[PDB]
DNA sequence: CGCCCGCTTCGGGGCAACCCTGCTAATACAAATCCGGCAATGGAGTCAAGACCAGGTTCG
DNA sequence: CGAACCTGGTCTTGACTCCATTGCCGGATTTGTATTAGACTGGCAGGGTTGCCCCGAAGCGGGCG
């Protein structure tokens, strides 16, 4: 308990207030609503800014000026009542509003459910009656004095009721004695009968009236009799003219009252724990829809029985008042104030508090006052939440007031705007340029903003030199900029490291580290290495450079984050500043191989010898500047520091073919040889044509084996070679370039005369509009194909075009095909094929229809491509979501369990042919188990990391299952451990013991969903980890058999026979959309099923398959369907990153039957705090619940959080909040997420304690020697 | 284009000085019902025994020094609403009138 | 926020403090004490002749002439250029 | 062969969020508060001389 | 080496001089309260919009006497 906050915190107890605490909390009653003087602007007493309660505004000095130094401090003058201190303590300080009347917190009123309602189990409907005072209710009652005074008190009822009986009996007697008295006026005299009859009907109707007058009378009399015995508390009397007649009789036996004042009396006159006993009989006994309302409500008893809480509370006597400076008035330049919209709340609610206490001092009406205080009461609830209720409160032209819960909520709310970001200092940005001669670890950087970044510094440097006397002279210095300034701010950038950020972060590499150096210009010299991680062109995209101040900062930047140490992937280890655009082209160029070349060799020999051979690659040089040799051309060196490839290696000298001092000769060229040259030592000679996967290969070999700043210094001096050899490639773009395939216009004669005999024959009739179109779109598309099959094998490779997508710089074929050629089919607007189709290329020049059709595709695709960026940021969101709290703490669990990996299946002939996904599948993955050669010597031993030359000795051994390690499987209790996690998979190594591979493998998972070019997309991706009912909706098995197959009436009735004796199941709605599966062949009536095997074409729900076969098929079923999609856009995704996903899926467990410790049915809890609490029940108590394994949404598993403070910015942060403060649930900090909005040093990274408490001293023996 | 405002309260810099202060006293205050409140007063500085405390209502001192506890006046009563524009044997003349209306009402 | 903090005048006020105790210390300790509870710079209470006449036990004129000549003595350009600066 | 209730499903209603859309006139009077101008000052500073020699500098 | 002498200041003394600092009275203005007698006795933006959950009711089936 520490209200100062000095730095240990360990817990953050959420707490209902008391109004004892509220006065506790508070520095005085504000009890005037007003808030600033207008003509001498300084603060009322007794106002929303009384310096007497809230705060002095200036530093040590009071409000009647009596006392102005800090030596005065501590006390209060005795004139203007303030305690004179700085001025900041009006940031913290509170006030309270005495109230005089109750009211309730809306919180605990209008929200779903009622909780309230559910304390009082009254209907809200009801209840709302109550407290906005359209309804009495008895809150208590004397039933032992009714239950002995009862008999004498029917006996005064019947006294009462036989009184209406004399009234009935004189009234009816004296009107049939008057309709005597007209018989006898009507039969004394001569008129016409049916006047006479009708004076009848009048005394007849009037003695009607009598008597039903006396009956409804007698109505009243035993209604509000049957009320007075059948009364109780919680009775409430509507329409209140029952009551006003009512309590007038009998009052001394109840009170029944309304309003706030009863709910609070009703919370008085009650026991929590005897109806607390009460609903745990009633959950013993009860049965269906009864039970679940009686556990809904025992939930809320409950939690206000386990705490130390008190229902007292959830009525409200004092309001509290938020310190000004929250809420303040600042004025702006002539006087024009800026309040902050509560202060019309407050001063509704002072006004009408005052109103009704000088009403109350009056001696008021009854209308008046319950008027007074049901809007007393609607002004605490706008105060409170604007718009909870009925309609919100606005102010001028109908804008809505932002309440005191409105800080919190929605878009501008607290948690999720500090969630969203904060503006730093230290920071800056500009737009960006290529800088290709700079070294990796490198930027450039405008001087002119790093004069302004690094200011205290080259200040204070400037001061330690005797260039300035103070730090006023230097900064003035600093402006007017005197040229030993630039030295000294070189001084001060040396050895300093910096951010840099391309907005938006898309993942761990958005963010990285280059020493600056000072450049002219004004723009960030940016190096071209990077731009594949920051996915930065230069089309004028901008980042944001920080600056890291802390010695650990600095060490942080330097180490991790900077550009030597992350090459690699965090996603699938392949790395990220290999070669590009235009360098590959330059390699590709100077290593391809050309026969029929200048100077080329040739082993023939005339009278002349062969004389082709060069004794040394200097001598190749030579002879290459010369005119004679080109570069591409073969030739036969003989080299001595270079490494002959191992059959050349292991043939001259089996043991090392040690290139320091061997001397051998190899047939190339001379761009191989200068290539290889820039590779280092140890490696061997490649040979190859230099292909960007043949690059790859080789950086991804390097990075395998050498140590990083070793492929660093390589990579650079590629990048040098690269652009060296781009400018000479020749590589330029004419029109006289880009070449037309001759024979193109015949092809489209030939499938013009189709597409003309298919359209005629619909002119025909005989088929219809559908069947032409696809068949349209089936001709123009092979025509498409033949006119590209004809356009590839015309091009020859000399030529730029084809020779850039040749190399694999950029570019598929396709556009190269729509350059020269023809575009093909232009979709519709719907995501149809336009069966028209364009005929043309880009140097034939469109028409304007054909032009006007290909708008529709581009600007879908420019909308498509906005939505898709949107969304894949919203999936990004929700997968840090749920992974936030998965990092490593251990090394080994040391379990055995893990799964299995398909890893490179035979043939049918039994040859060994490799999966094409073991990359992503089995390496970086540590063996569980052992792998024996058909029971001969253990080829890999248990716990390997399974890298390339293991796998590849278990290709060679033949073996093909390995029961490996996973997260899924790893037993660690708080996240995973890392041998289970394996290598990571950008260091190459194996994982620390910080790492937060959760938010790398959300990053890694939410990354390629621009590239995710599209229900097979980004939606089926979010719905897969939703883990909603699929629309590809497919029935899977449920045990073998043969099926009961038929396809009836426009749609399908598909049955199972089960092989064992069992029911048939019956699958119904399967609509014919649906298709048969085809697998193993196609689907037929009688195929003896698996349990597992789907039935129709499609996708099954995960739950199913999970209720069938368990969790692991299920993991094994997402793992492979999520992955194929990554597959179908050509991203390679290591799977672990979607095993820590599903491993966060299926965490919770259900409950389907209690046990016999506080479980309720359906409930879900965690599944390892399920099994401790069951393996210490099973004694004493020992009924362990049935737990069903349940897979739960992403966003569901979100919900279903530790903390508050983890939810807190989801959905409905109200809702949230509430009970959170009805469970008292208190805080541990053991997440990220509330570590970072109370900015503690999170646990992560740098941030665990293993680390954060290193000791450090030097050795003794040095200590000693220096 | 860029706007500006001020916080009318005065920002002054000097250092939180611990050990040298201005010397003062203590003084009990106590409200009606049983609360206690000791407010801080310097040295040379009458104490008042009438003090609004923390609290909000009134709170004296806990020294029975004796304040003067009124010395004012009620603000205007109905009673004195009617007293200055009726005359008291007219007033009369209506109680009687209802004593003998409740009279003739009651036993005949 | 105009009347927020600058946070480089705080600094330039601080460092103002430390050479400014460093000039005063230049000179004697009775002429040092003199202008200290003079200006009320050592407790923040301006201290008149009559109370460092007291403490030093000597007449407010004798106070007069002695913190007329650390005027004198402060009025160096030599003494003072750091002081010129810092306005 | 009927009975009776419990399960399931549809359906409507309510609630959270969010944007659109609209968007009579003095007087009487007292009480308080301010401010304006002499007038007690005594205090806080300020010229001016003068006495205390004490110690280096001058002449013998 | 001793008398003559100017200057280190050092501090006292009176004598004066300016000035805030209450204080008091008189006036100015400023704010708060009470009082106006012909009769004159119940309105209004919300509005919608989506969506999701929750309870009520309906419909039906199934296990029972
Ligand atoms: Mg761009
Ligand atoms: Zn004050
Ligand atoms: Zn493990």
């Amino acid at each position: 308990g520490a209200m100062l906050d000095v730095n240990f915190f360990d817990e953050l107890r959420i707490g209902l207030a008391t109004a004892e605490d509220i006065r506790q909390w508070s520095y005085g009653e504000v009890k005037k609503p007003e808030t600033i003087n207008y003509r001498t602007l300084k603060p009322e007493k007794d106002g929303l800014f009384c310096e007497k309660i809230f705060g002095p505004t200036r530093d040590w000095e009071c409000y009647c000026g009596k006392y102005k130094r800090v030596r005065f401090k501590g006390i209060i003058c005795e004139r203007c009542g303030v305690e004179v201190t700085r001025a900041k303590v009006r940031r913290e300080r509170m006030g309270h509003i005495e109230l005089a009347a109750p009211v309730t917190h809306i919180w605990y009123f209008k929200g779903v459910p009622s909780r309230l309602g559910y304390l009082l189990d009254l209907a809200p409907k009801d209840l709302e009656k109550i407290i906005y005072f359209a309804a009495y209710v008895i809150t208590s009652v004397d039933e032992e004095m009714r239950h002995n005074e009862l008999s004498t008190l029917e006996a005064e009822m019947a006294v009462e009721r036989k009184a209406v009986e004399d009234q009935r009996d004189g009234e009816l007697e004296a009107r049939a004695q008057k309709l005597e008295a007209d018989l006898a006026e009507l039969e004394a005299e001569g008129a016409k009968a049916d006047a006479r009859r009708k004076v009848r009907d009048g005394g007849e109707r009037e003695m009607r009236q009598i008597r039903d007058r006396a009956q409804r009378e007698l109505d009243r009399l035993e209604d509000i009799w049957s009320t007075f015995t059948k009364l109780a508390p919680k009775q409430l009397i509507v329409d209140e003219n029952l009551y006003r007649e009512l309590v007038d009789r009998y009052g001394e036996y109840f009170t029944g009252a309304m309003g706030a004042e009863s709910i609070q009396k009703l919370i008085e006159n009650f026991d929590i724990d005897a109806e607390a006993e009460s609903l745990r009989d009633v959950i013993r006994n009860g049965k269906g829809q009864k039970k679940l309302r009686a556990l809904k409500r025992l939930k809320v008893v409950a939690a206000f029985q386990q705490s130390g809480n008190s229902p007292m509370g959830m009525v409200l006597d004092a309001v509290p008042v938020i310190p000004p400076e929250l809420r303040p008035m600042v004025q702006l330049d002539g006087g024009r104030f800026a309040t902050s919209d509560l202060n019309d709340l407050y001063r509704r609610v002072i006004n009408r508090n005052n109103r009704l206490k000088r009403l109350i001092d009056l001696g008021a009406p009854e209308i008046i006052v319950n008027n007074e205080k049901r809007m007393l009461q609607e002004s605490v609830d706008a105060l409170f939440d604007n718009g909870r209720r009925g309609r919100p409160v606005t102010g001028p032209g109908n804008r809505p007031l932002k309440s005191l819960s409105d800080l919190l909520k929605g878009k501008q709310g607290r948690f999720r705007q500090n969630l969203l970001g904060k503006r730093v200092d230290y920071s800056g940005r500009s737009v960006i340029v290529v800088g290709p001669q700079l070294k990796l670890h490198q930027c450039g950087l405008p001087k002119l903003m790093a004069l302004e970044l690094f200011k205290p510094f080259v200040m204070k440097r400037l001061v330690d030199l005797n260039h300035a006397q103070n730090i006023k002279s230097a900064k003035r210095m600093v402006e007017r900029q005197r040229p030993q300034v630039w030295d000294v701010l070189e001084e001060v950038i040396a050895e300093h490291p910096v951010l840099l950020n391309r907005a938006p972060t898309l993942h761990r590499l958005g963010i990285q580290a280059f020493e600056p150096m000072l450049v002219e210009g004004k723009a960030i010299q940016l190096h071209p290495l990077v731009c594949e991680a920051f996915n930065a062109d230069f089309d004028g995209d901008q980042m944001a450079v920080h600056l890291p101040l802390s010695a650990e900062a600095q060490a942080e930047a330097r180490i991790l984050m900077l550009s030597s140490n992350n090459i690699l992937s965090p996603a699938s280890g392949r790395p990220l500043a290999m070669p590009r655009l235009d360098m590959v082209t330059g390699l590709y160029y100077l290593t391809t191989e050309v026969p029929g070349d200048t100077g080329e060799y040739q082993p023939a020999s005339g009278d002349h010898p062969e004389t082709g051979v060069y004794s040394s690659p200097a001598e190749a040089i030579m002879a290459a500047d010369r005119g004679v040799l080109s570069v591409r051309a073969k030739i036969k060196v003989r080299l001595t520091q270079l490494r002959p490839p191992v059959e050349i290696e292991a043939e001259l000298f089996g043991h090392s073919g040690w290139q320091p001092g061997d001397a051998w000769m190899a047939e190339t060229t001379l761009g191989r040889v200068m290539f290889n040259e820039l590779l280092p030592l140890g490696y061997p000679f490649v040979n190859k044509q230099m292909h960007k996967k043949v690059q790859a290969a080789i950086i991804n070999d390097l990075a395998e084996r050498y140590p990083m700043i070793v492929v660093a210094q390589t990579v650079d001096k590629l990048k040098d070679a690269g652009f060296y050899w781009a400018t000479r490639s020749g590589v330029t773009v004419s029109m006289a370039d880009v070449l037309v395939p001759p024979r193109k216009k015949e092809i489209l004669d030939h499938y013009e005369e189709r597409a003309d005999k298919v359209e005629k024959q619909f002119q025909r009739g005989a088929l219809n509009h559908d069947e032409r179109n696809e068949a349209l779109v089936e001709i123009w598309k092979e025509a498409t194909d033949e006119v590209g099959q004809a356009l590839r094998e015309h091009y020859p490779d000399d030529n730029p075009i084809i020779t850039i997508v040749d190399s694999g710089a950029t570019g598929n074929f396709t556009q190269t095909r729509t350059l020269a050629g023809m575009k093909g089919l232009v979709t519709n607007p719907k995501g149809e094929f336009i069966p028209r189709p364009v005929k043309s290329s880009f140097r034939e020049g469109l028409t304007v229809l054909e032009y006007f059709i290909n708008t529709h595709g581009a600007r879908k695709g420019l909308a498509d491509t906005a939505l898709r960026t949107a969304d894949s940021g919203y999936l990004t969101r929700r997968l840090v979501d749920v992974s936030q709290d998965v990092i490593v703490r251990e090394h080994d669990c040391q379990t055995e369990r893990g799964i299995v990996v398909e890893l490179a299946e035979r043939a049918p002939d039994g040859t060994l042919i490799r999966d094409p996904y073991i990359e992503t599948s089995a390496y970086a993955r540590t063996l569980g188990t052992d792998a024996v050669d058909e029971a001969g010597n253990v080829i890999v031993e248990r716990g390997q990391d399974l890298g390339d030359p293991e796998i590849d000795a278990l290709l060679a051994a033949g073996i093909t299952q390995v029961k490996v390690r996973s997260v899924l499987t790893c037993a660690t209790s708080t996240g995973v451990c890392a041998t289970c996690y394996g290598r990571s998979m950008a260091t190459g190594k194996l994982v620390d013991i910080g790492e937060a591979v959760g938010i790398v493998a959300a990053q890694s998972i939410g990354e390629p969903g621009t590239q995710l070019t599209m229900t097979g997309g980004l939606p089926r991706v979010q719905e897969l980890f939703e883990a909603r009912v699929p629309r590809g909706k497919a029935p899977i098995a449920d045990v073998t058999g043969r099926v009961r197959l038929e396809d009836g009436e426009r749609f399908y009735k598909i049955t199972i026979v089960p092989d064992d004796g069992g029911e048939e199941v019956v699958y119904d709605k399967i609509s014919k959309r649906q298709r048969l599966r085809v697998f193993k062949r196609v689907l037929s009536d009688g195929d003896h099923v698996e349990v597992g095997q789907q039935l129709m074409e499609g996708s099954a729900d995960p739950h199913e398959v999970l209720r069938v076969q368990g969790p692991r098929e299920v993991q094994i079923h997402l793992v492979r369907e999520v992955q194929e999609v990554y597959r179908a856009q050509g991203v390679s995704i290591h799977d672990k990153h979607i095993e820590v996903i599903v491993r966060q899926m299926l965490r919770r467990v259900t409950i389907i039957d209690s046990g016999s410790t506080e479980f309720l049915p359906g409930s879900l809890i965690d599944r390892a705090e399920f099994e401790a609490e069951n393996r210490r029940v099973v004694a004493e108590g020992g009924e362990p619940a049935a737990g069903r394994p349940v897979l739960m949404g992403i966003t569901k598993a979100s919900l279903a959080t530790d903390s508050w403070l983890s939810a807190a910015s989801f959905q409905e942060t109200t809702r949230v909040l509430t009970d959170a403060a009805i469970n008292c649930r208190s805080d541990k900090l053991n997440g990220l997420k509330e570590n970072v909005i109370i900015g503690k040093l999170i646990p992560a990274g740098t941030g665990i304690n293993r680390y954060r408490n290193i000791a450090v001293q030097p050795t003794e023996e040095a200590r000693a020697a220096a | 284009r860029v706007l500006r405002g001020s916080r009318l309260g005065a920002v002054s810099y000097e250092t939180d000085r611990n050990h040298d202060l201005a010397p003062r006293q203590i003084a009990r205050y106590r409200t009606d019902n049983g609360e206690e409140f000791e407010v801080p007063f310097a040295d040379d500085a009458e104490i008042p025994g009438t003090w609004l405390c923390r609290n909000g209502m009134e709170g004296t001192l806990i020294e029975g020094d004796l304040p003067e506890p009124k010395k004012v006046k009620p603000p205007r009563t109905h009673w004195d609403m009617l007293l200055e524009r009726r005359s008291i044997e007219e007033l009369e003349e209506l109680l009687k009138e209802r004593l003998e209306l409740i009279r003739s009402r009651r036993r005949g | 926020d105009s009347e927020a903090v600058v946070a480089v005048d705080a600094v330039s006020f601080t460092l103002l403090q430390d050479q400014l105790q460093s000039v005063l210390d230049t000179l004697s300790e009775r002429e040092a004490g003199v202008v200290r509870l003079r200006f009320g710079l050592t407790d923040g209470q301006p201290r008149t002749l009559d109370e460092i006449g007291q403490v030093y036990g000597v007449t407010r004129e004798r106070i007069r002439q002695i913190e007329s000549k650390t005027m004198s003595k402060l009025r160096h350009p030599s003494r003072s250029q750091v002081l010129r600066d810092y306005l």
